[PDB]
């Protein structure tokens, strides 16, 4: 299950 | 703290830089010194900020996962257990840094439902890490803080954002894992995300080209969840 | 040290684990701990060794790179510059605590050729990543400490070691790599690269199929180099 | 210029 990828911003 | 000598802007500055470095621990520093100056966050640097923690904790839960595995294979010296003691440990930390930072006093002081569903939201996620690393007497207050967070996020963004919300759909996304994996409510999960997939279809006829990508790239993921768990 | 208190053996252990679970700087300061118990290393321990502190300044590398193009960029507030400041600081740090560590005593009580030669490779890439970033009134001082380490490693690999030895071939090409881009002497670099490759080609037919697998994997990267350069 | 890789092992 993936949450939020939220790496790159 | 670390960073009380240096001025706001320069640590943004500096959180920015780091992320193209791809120094996450630096970027996380920069951001927590830049948290405390007290000022509330930009849209942009509440994005600097979770960046930076979801990196590092990211990492620390891959290796902590890796260690795990060891571990239990293992159990079918001391230093497996040591070593991934010494990784929970320090996770639980960058955890309790983050939920203090949301604490005092990002959350008190956020009054916009963009701000505030982004700050709950956050603490929902750091619950739910430490949640997945706890065993002791605290697991179920634990998973219960994370449950009333996401929540609380929950009422609010249905009720103050449109069903195609990057961040209400983000939200919905993480509760459902946090349904799936953590509260061993499958059927909540897969329902979760199947009406927040629904409701958002229905409202990407409202978007300009540049936000209807934003948005379907968020019910991607929740199709994908979806293709997993069904 | 850090590690004082904890078993060789046991610093070992948690170094492979480290490695496993992707956590380099704990992998080196682990490795470090172990050297520091005085004892000679194995030929797996210096392997563990190198790999840890080869992926630490790596990484520092790669992000010294990133905030060295912007800072030129910039160049055609302090921020940019300060920032790689730091950057390049904690580099020189780990590159002068791996030659700390070679210095007291591991190069001294290198006696065998494979271990003699391995470690003095280490120094000669490790003065190397300090020249990467030098510019002051030291550059040809550590440039020429680059070159003493890898021109004694070079004559011992040359006496000692058949021409397909992997750890001969691999310090012929970080020689060959330290001739091109830090020495400006590309001529010297293509020559090193091609005799390595040449003299390892016709020394293949006395190895089994695992050596020959070993060798052929370090002269792909030499060709590689080669066709980079030509 | 590629280097020994020598981040595995
Ligand atoms: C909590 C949260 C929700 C949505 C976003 C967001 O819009 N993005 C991050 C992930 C990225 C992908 N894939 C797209 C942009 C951030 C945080
Ligand atoms: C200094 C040095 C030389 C050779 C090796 C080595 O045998 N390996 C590391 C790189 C890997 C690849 N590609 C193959 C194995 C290590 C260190
Ligand atoms: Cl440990
Ligand atoms: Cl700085």
């Amino acid at each position: 299950a993936g949450s939020i990828p939220g790496r790159r911003s | 703290g670390a960073m009380g000598s240096m001025e706001r802007a320069s640590l943004i500055q500096k959180a920015k830089l780091a992320e193209q470095a791809e120094r996450y621990e630096d970027m996380a520093a920069f951001m927590k010194g830049a948290v405390e100056k007290g000022e509330e966050l930009s849209c942009e640097e509440r994005n600097l900020l979770s960046v930076a923690y979801k990196n590092v904790v990211g990492g620390q839960r891959a290796a902590w996962r890796v260690l795990s595995s060891i571990e239990q294979k293992s159990n079918e010296g001391p230093e497996v257990r040591e070593y991934r003691e010494k990784v929970e440990t320090e996770l639980q930390g960058v955890c309790d840094t983050v939920l203090g930072l949301l604490d005092s006093h990002l959350i008190k002081e956020a009054g916009d439902a963009e701000s505030r569903v982004f700050y709950l939201k956050m603490k929902g996620d750091y619950y739910r890490y430490l949640a997945e690393v706890a065993t002791g007497d605290d697991k179920k207050r634990i998973i219960d803080s994370a449950r009333s967070a996401y929540q609380e996020a929950m009422d609010i963004s249905k009720k103050e954002m449109p069903p195609t919300n990057p961040i209400r759909l983000g939200l919905a996304l993480n509760f459902s894992v946090f349904h799936y994996e953590i509260a061993n409510s499958p059927e909540e999960a897969i329902s979760l995300a199947k009406t927040t997939f629904d409701e958002a279809m229905a409202d990407l006829h409202t978007l300009s080209e540049d936000s209807y990508k934003d948005s379907t790239l968020i019910m991607q993921l929740l199709r994908d969840n979806l293709t997993l768990w069904t």
